[PDB]
């Protein structure tokens, strides 16, 4: 009963209603993958994580809902900027998972790391975040749907340290909130 | 003699030296693609902002120069967002000018504007700016060119509004100034040259480390001059590694990481001499297993944060690279003679033959050629006439394993960023500045990170671009396969595998020479023939995935 | 009939309904002045940008209308950001307004030139946006403003370079729009409506709780309407406390801190309607300790963001809370008679008092005079004619203890920045807004946060503001060195002490009025000859710093 | 054994040497105040992080050494927001610490939490950033000095969550590093040495420009040598001047702002050496009014981007100007013999005479005290032994007219932000630095200005810090007041006046002695005093505001 942070992202995303991931594989987003392997949750991986992004525009723009694209450290997030701004621009609500640097690990010049990924989405999301703590994931990733979703809806970076997502804790110590969120706009 | 501001721009750029660009076209760009035009300076056309802005890197590395990239705005701008990052990490001098929204339509919802262009470059630059006024041009570009090319070199991002660039001004109501900047960088104060050369007459077991700024710089007599002298042997990062090419074969350590052994054959250097390798990922970062934590360090970089970044140094030294192994051959040049360190020098030669020996050993091909074969195939054919460009990840690893026996002309692999698929661009671009040199380009990429940029073979056929493109094809993105297997289960293969396409036959819908290839013998062949024309190639290389190369092993 | 940026900026603000700005001149921004001067628009000019940002925060949150600050390139920029924070935080809507260099002399290192004042400014705004164009100013500054006004409410920066501003353009070439935007907020769909009330009706104790966007809209008819109709008792944060002034007693919860004894008392709520009340600093954060686990929520936010932030609820509406106060009136003065709820509003009264009582018995100022009894004078005077604006940090916390059972004009105080010394800036733009309104203002503060601002005693000289300056003196950084005591040690006191400096003195050399007193006799003889007369006043008052209030321990 | 984050920091700060923080309590930071209670660090604290911030960089500039500052989270940060950008445009190596919201707490809506600081920081600091492990602080804090130490100075942000801070680690588990890093700047290239030297023999009419860069390494030696071989006058900017204290008076030529009138007496410099002096607004921007457009340029930075910035250049050095200045002195030791300067450092004497004159001759304090007459008083006072702060603007454009003949221990006046306001918390930290010095601080500020920081009187009082505060009381915002007249119109003044308040009486309040005073009589007399005694003082100066100082008319 002790789980991943990245089982921790893809249980809130199964409660949120999400049922397909666009992305391109990395170590530092590998449980996240595991558990949609684990919960029969498609992630359609794609030859640039630019494809995996605009995939995500097109499959909320085409089924009036959330895209959610799954990124990993580095390239994979700075590969996944035009859709990001092109989200931005268009009013598309996606969800852009991205991995980062371990948070142990800051400033050793290390693999993928270093890249302020989000002060780079900043100008071009409703909303960017890097989170601290593997319990603060459901939390954080149902408040950015909630971003996303909400009028005039537009794209959210979720950033998620690798040392965040191996991170293990006991399922019984955080709960997995639903999405509450009137489904009726304002008038 | 009403000028545009692209005009201005392009002027610019001449004055400096720079001889070509890499871009694509869009309307907001339009004036700087017609005063290339006139002016008779080739902008080489992509099918990607990201290969545009990779190729300029790779122009910039293999020809110790600036690269300079034109992209549109918006996703223009956007699309070259990796290649910045890259130069970013790599230590990279390339200028990056964008469109952006005309001033005057500030506001306006209109299209490609509303980027805060600036603002996304800002982490990832030297230098982000947006001109104000087509007057500033001359004076911005040269300023921005001043930041990229001074120590250490990185990129910067010129943002050019579309207004300001279709603007005209009086030709005469500006200056273009020249590129005024010292070639010769700074170098230590002479109390500190002193102190580092003391040290390392008195090492038992000295060596020499180069860094990315070393190959900027390219000051190879001085370094000749000072490695003959001391007799000291000399590793390198990936980037610094074509910069051991003109020494003798006695003092090339090779790559940094042969140093990985030194400390269990009671051998681990008691002083290293860090040229600008910072303390991280391709050093080992604070781990003490290549920069042992017994020795005493000697670090020489132009960014004082760097030093003793991750580990105690004994001396650290805020320096140009270049300018520091200009002092210290000139200090070597007029001192007393050294002590010999033939024993030293051959131990550190006999380690790194027992690592390669120690891999043919393990390797073989007997029901797939295995990478470690299909790298020494390569190999052969690596000298100063050639510059090797490597992507993918345990291709690359692989072939690391090799390169430090041969003495290529020019070397270019992945940084910190380990961004898959910024090969091709890079390879692209370094092609363009080894016709001048008459180099030839060889990619070795891995099935996967070709995918990134395959339509490049496109541009390679109408630039008539000799690149030969080796693909490593282990049919998946295998390093990361590797880790799901070897860090989670064999049975925990998700998102990794890559069964399908015929990348030789995606190069020939190009017009490139393809060639499919899975043995020695095969291999071979493809290779001698694509090297004996000066034609674009893809060669198709089936490799075994199982195999784990020593990099993957040790981490 | 050619006209500076400077003038479209005026006429453009008075079009929109601006009277008064608050600022520091520069040259960077004379023309704007000019523009004032010409169109007899007052300039309210202070001694430090910061109490200027901060006068036009508070002018915004005591009047309910926009604030706007005007400061100069450079230093006049960076001098303004705790104002801008502070408004970022506390959704207060002020237009700052700053100058910065000139775009045709760019990248020449001159003068108040350099800083990129939208980047620093961007993490902290609705909007940020530096003018490329003299004849996009009035279209921006009205977009400026539209950001600012809408739900959330909030700082928003617009940036005009010097020549910008200077340069001349024909007035018949650029059009000042009005400002057309709604008065009216949106309101949820009637599903989500009649579930809330649906969920009110059968609450056993049910309680709502405002926060800042009920203040800004000032929706006090309509609220009274819903109150009334349903009983239902309201509690607030501090920024909603001055909308709870014009409801009955029995209906009054007071400040939302006082939910803290019910559940021990076996009263914990089992339904809460939030109305622009966030999960945060002022509400218990998802501690539960006020806001039930056990009771089911109904959140109401005009950011998505904040719905069920730290807390699971039942029910999710985006939309205006003055829009929903409206929406629920009109709802309830159409449907069938409300449950009574006598009882449930006794027992909130009963738990209040028992506080407030408990506090009392526990208070004694035999040697010094008590923070608990210095508050209880001033709550004396506390009405609709009265403005409070709460600043320091034992001393505001101590005011709190008072303020539930009064009915002030008006109450500002920290919001979640809690950035001490912005309390006198704040109270001075208050006091202009509660001019045309027939408030007298009354800034309670410490001894260590009246320093940040304490030239500002000039400014209220020069401009004839009557503010009523107290300070709560307890020789000290109070709150701070509790720190110290409490979770370090006795003997672990260093930085907090401060035992020096006359701060009546100041303010009479400055020219304000000053007084120091010691006990609740001479306090309440101060204040009450303070009150008697339209001037500026510095009140400096000795306190005890030992007691510690009920809300520093929770 | 087991020690908090804040102890971390304070070890590590005190390894790098640091004797001082200046700074503002709160329970964020607390854990930093304890440890200095405990190693008998003093930090002062002021009554507002601005003037803390302030003090920081007055310490710095003053003691030529880093500054550290300390606030705590949300409104602490915000507060020394101003102190950060004023560092910046400075080059002042100013260390700022900040404490932040609790990482565990993140996204919580609680007290003090959500600004991004370091985003907020990004734009005005060489370096800003948030630590993320309790065991990253030695090495964070030692990577943040050297940041900020290191050519061009400047201002870092160091970003400390409470938690981070709060968590105790084993001290045995965090090795606390030395600052290992040279004390010795970088030094041109030789070849370029030799240039600039064999050109500088070669001008008939050479000039040397100091900026803040010589300030703050102060090589006081090598440049006597320098200049005693070589004869050639010398300038500075604001910053730059006290580095001209110890030279002989035929080679000081004091403030760059003396070169306005050397064209019109056909004697504009032929070279100018510009050491660590920018194209700016102290050297006349591009507008070659002090630095000639006719005039060979040299000039020596450490950022590439201000070479040639804004006028054509003839040699374009990047290294450190103490490095730099050491390499001259080095270069010229046993040179002999240099061109004799005898008539050329006359004339610049005889022109700087002539400027001083011109102004004596046109000031009168028939009725009001002029302030030509009331700097005057000032500067019989002003020798090795004092550090004269300058605030205002008016106020310090008359002074700057009486500061070259001076020779001050120090001289802190206005960079590129020109915020009124900040000389009060910058001539407190000076006042601190200064006790180490054995000076003397004055502050000659605006009665505008002083108002900013007027509680600052209550810090001098706590901390017996003796500074003697000047105001400068024109009874109003003097220069802005001015630009309202001259630009506008006499009927247009609007915002400016400042007709109310007793500051001597203020300052009296806060337990300072007061004096006020209104002729050059009961000035001097007032001065004297509050030199004699060993305490703060407030001298309040009543002068008239009508007169227009030379360079609010050049300028
Ligand atoms: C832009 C980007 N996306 C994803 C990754 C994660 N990643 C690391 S290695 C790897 C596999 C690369 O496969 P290939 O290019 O075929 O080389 P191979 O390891 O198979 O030799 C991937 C996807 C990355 N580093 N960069
Ligand atoms: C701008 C800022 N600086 C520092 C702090 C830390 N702080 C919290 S409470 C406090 C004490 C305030 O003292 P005072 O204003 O005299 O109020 P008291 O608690 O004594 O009643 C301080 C300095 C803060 N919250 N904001
Ligand atoms: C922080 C800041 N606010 C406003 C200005 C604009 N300004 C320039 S000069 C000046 C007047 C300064 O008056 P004072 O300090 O009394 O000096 P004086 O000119 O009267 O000698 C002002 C307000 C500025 N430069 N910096």
């Amino acid at each position: 009963a002790m789980i991943t942070g990245g089982e921790l992202v893809v249980r809130t995303l199964i409660k949120a209603g999400v049922e397909h991931l666009f992305g391109l594989h990395g170590a530092h987003i590998d449980t996240i993958f595991q558990a949609c392997l684990d919960h029969d949750v498609p992630i359609i991986d794609t030859r640039h994580e630019a494809a995996a992004g605009h995939a995500a525009e097109g499959y909320a723009r085409a089924g009036a809902k959330l895209g959610v694209a799954l990124v990993t450290a580095g390239g994979g997030f700075t590969n996944a900027v035009t859709p990001i701004a092109n989200a931005w621009l268009d009013r598309t609500p996606v969800l852009f998972l991205t991995g980062s640097g371990a948070l142990r690990d800051d400033e050793t010049n290390t693999l993928q790391a270093g890249i302020d990924q989000v002060a780079m989405a900043a100008p071009i999301t409703k909303w960017a975040h890097r989170v601290m703590a593997t319990e603060h994931i459901p939390r954080l990733v149902m408040q950015a749907i909630r971003a996303a979703l909400s009028a005039p809806r537009g794209p959210v970076l979720l950033d998620l340290p690798w040392d965040i997502l191996m991170n293990q804790i006991d399922e019984d110590s955080v709960i997995i909130p639903d999405l509450v969120l009137s489904a009726h706009g304002a008038r | 003699a009403m000028i545009t501001g692209g005009e201005l721009v392009v002027r610019t750029l001449i004055k400096a030296g720079v001889e070509h660009l890499f871009g694509l076209h869009g309307a907001h760009i339009d004036t700087i693609f017609q005063a290339c035009l006139d002016h008779d300076v080739p902008i080489i056309d992509t099918r990607h902002e990201a290969a545009a802005g990779h190729a300029a890197e790779g122009y910039a590395r293999a020809g110790a120069k600036l690269g300079v990239a034109l992209v549109t705005a918006g996703g223009g701008f956007t699309n070259a967002v990796t290649p910045i990052a890259n130069a970013w990490l790599d230590r990279t001098p390339v200028l990056f000018l964008t469109g952006s929204g005309a001033l005057r339509d500030d506001e306006t919802n209109t299209l490609q504007a509303g980027i805060d262009q600036v603002a996304m470059a800002a982490p990832i630059t030297k230098w982000a700016h947006r001109v104000m006024a087509t007057e500033h041009i001359p004076r911005l570009v040269m300023q921005a060119i001043r930041a990229a090319l001074s120590a250490p070199r990185g990129p910067v991002l010129l943002d050019l509004p579309w207004d300001i660039l279709m603007n005209q001004i009086d030709e005469d109501s500006v200056i273009i100034p020249d590129l005024v900047l010292s070639a010769h960088g700074a170098r230590p104060d002479p109390a500190d040259l002193d102190q580092a050369l003391a040290l390392l007459r008195k090492a038992e077991r000295p060596v020499i480390v180069l860094g990315s700024e070393a190959s900027r710089t390219a000051r190879k007599t001085a370094l000749s001059a000072f490695v003959a002298a001391t007799g000291v042997p000399v590793f390198a990062d990936y980037e610094g590694l074509s910069m051991l090419s003109g020494l003798p074969d006695a003092m090339r350590g090779g790559l940094v990481q042969n140093l990985y052994s030194f400390a269990k054959a009671d051998a681990a250097p008691d002083l290293v001499l860090m040229l600008g390798a910072r303390f991280g990922l391709n050093t080992g970062h604070g781990s003490g297993q290549l920069i042992p934590h017994s020795a005493q360090v000697i670090q020489v970089d132009p960014d004082a944060c760097e030093l003793g970044r991750l580990q105690g140094i004994a001396l650290g030294i805020v320096a140009d690279v270049g300018g520091t192994i200009e002092a210290l051959a000139q200090a070597t040049a007029q001192d007393a003679a050294w002590p010999d360190r033939g024993d030293w020098c051959a131990k550190v030669t006999d380690l790194a033959q027992e690592r390669y020996a120690s891999i043919a050993a393990k390797s073989s091909s007997e029901h797939a050629l295995h990478p470690f074969h299909a790298s020494q195939v390569i190999a052969k054919h690596v000298d100063a006439g050639v510059t090797v460009v490597a992507d993918g990840a345990l291709t690359y690893l692989w072939l690391s394993e090799v390169m430090s026996r041969v003495k290529p002309g020019g070397f270019l692999c992945h940084g910190y960023l380990g961004s898959m698929g910024v090969g091709f661009g890079t390879a692209l671009g370094a092609q363009v500045a080894d016709l001048e040199a008459g180099r030839r380009t060889i990619l070795v990429t891995g099935d996967g990170s070709v995918g990134y940029s395959i339509g490049e073979f496109d541009t390679l056929v109408r630039k008539q671009l000799p690149l030969i493109v080796i693909i490593m094809n282990n049919q998946s993105w295998g390093a990361t396969l590797h880790f799901q297997q070897l860090a989670v289960g064999p049975n925990r293969v998700t998102g990794t595998r890559l069964e399908n396409g015929s990348y030789h036959g995606v190069a020939a819908a190009f017009g490139a020479d393809g060639y499919h290839v899975d043995s020695v013998e095969s291999f071979s062949a493809a290779l001698a023939q694509a090297l004996a024309h000066n034609r674009p190639a893809c060669i198709n290389v089936a490799v075994a995935l199982d195999p784990i190369p020593p990099e993957e092993l040790i981490i």
